[PDB]
């Protein structure tokens, strides 16, 4: 290993997810439905 | 444990197996053999459990 250092320290960025991550729960195939 | 002791400090090995029924693709399964496929008509069927 070799550990480098020259790197700039500033703060985290933040921004808006909107509507995304969302992914398939399960393995079952549904369609025409709405789950909970 | 020593050889002569009472069956309560007697060692029972054990090997619990826990079968998981989610639902997902199966791999392990039963030994049983499989006939050909009939569309069409009335049947029992078992598909991979």
């Amino acid at each position: 290993c070799v550990n480098l250092t020259t790197r700039t320290q500033l703060p985290p960025a933040y921004t808006n997810s909107f509507t995304r991550g969302v992914y398939y729960p399960d393995k079952v195939f549904r369609s025409s439905v709405l789950h909970s | 444990f020593q050889p002569t002791n009472g069956v309560g400090y007697q060692p029972y090995r054990v090997v619990v197996l826990s079968f998981e029924l989610l639902h997902a693709p199966a791999t392990v399964c039963g030994p049983k053999k499989s006939t050909n496929l009939v569309k069409n008509k009335c049947v029992n069927f078992n598909f991979n459990g």
